[PDB]
């Protein structure tokens, strides 16, 4: 990983059920594909992903002050680790089916589902700076303190004023 | 005369004119209203954004 930015979002977004978790992690990296034959790299990309992370454990990096603060030579700090979940639980209304009365029929239930990437994409090995304002744009949506919302890419858009394409419906 | 007359010129009568004020002259287009998105949203959900 390239580069590495960890946020925390707040209970509304929490709450939503493509940020299950309480920390989003998002990352680019780079990509090589090797001639099976012998080792030669044949094409490379560049990937920015996003994913809800879970802690797992913590591990002690450098210390990097900020202006109102000093460290010393040697000073380093912990931090904590995170990884990608499998599962994530929900709760949804529910029905007692052996509720005796009135009082004990509606009730809660937890359940598990699947956890999908947040943001995917794929650039070329000539496009760096497009994904680093990608990167940028998407960690800048995440400060502004509410879910991402722009995904728009000019490069994998239809033609613009070509009306007998667009004619047809779209919906 | 064994040429043509007048009474030949046909388009160049019938375009309309508009007087010019410079050597380049500029004009805007409207191309579209929007992308070929989705509208249905659901409740309580936000819509997409859409540009022209």
């Amino acid at each position: 990983m390239l580069f590495k930015y960890i946020h925390d979002v707040n209970a509304k977004v929490e709450e939503g059920r493509r940020y299950l978790s309480d920390v989003v992690r998002v990352a680019l990296d780079k990509e090589e594909t090797t001639d099976p034959d012998t080792q030669e790299v044949t094409s490379t990309s560049y990937r920015v992903t996003a994913y809800p992370v879970v802690q797992v454990g913590e591990e002690e990096v450098p210390y990097i002050p900020v202006h109102p603060k000093t460290a010393e030579p040697g000073q380093k700090v912990t931090v904590p680790t995170y990884d990608v979940p499998e599962k994530l639980p929900v709760l949804v209304r529910g029905r007692n089916p052996e509720a005796t009365g009135d009082y004990d029929d509606h009730i809660w239930v937890t359940e598990e589902v699947e956890v999908r990437p947040l943001v995917d994409e794929v650039f070329k090995e000539d496009e760096f700076e497009k994904a680093r304002l990608y990167y940028e744009n998407v960690a800048a949506q995440l400060a502004e303190g509410d879910d991402i919302r722009h995904y728009y890419r000019k490069d994998l858009d239809r033609e613009a004023g070509h009306y007998s394409v667009s004619r047809y419906p779209s919906f | 005369n064994l040429s043509f007359t007048d009474q030949h010129i046909k388009f160049w009568k019938k375009i309309p004119k508009q007087k010019a004020y410079s050597t380049v002259e500029q004009y805007g287009q409207l191309l579209d209203y929007g992308r070929s998105q989705g509208a249905f949203v659901g409740e309580g959900v936000l819509p997409d954004t859409n540009d022209s």
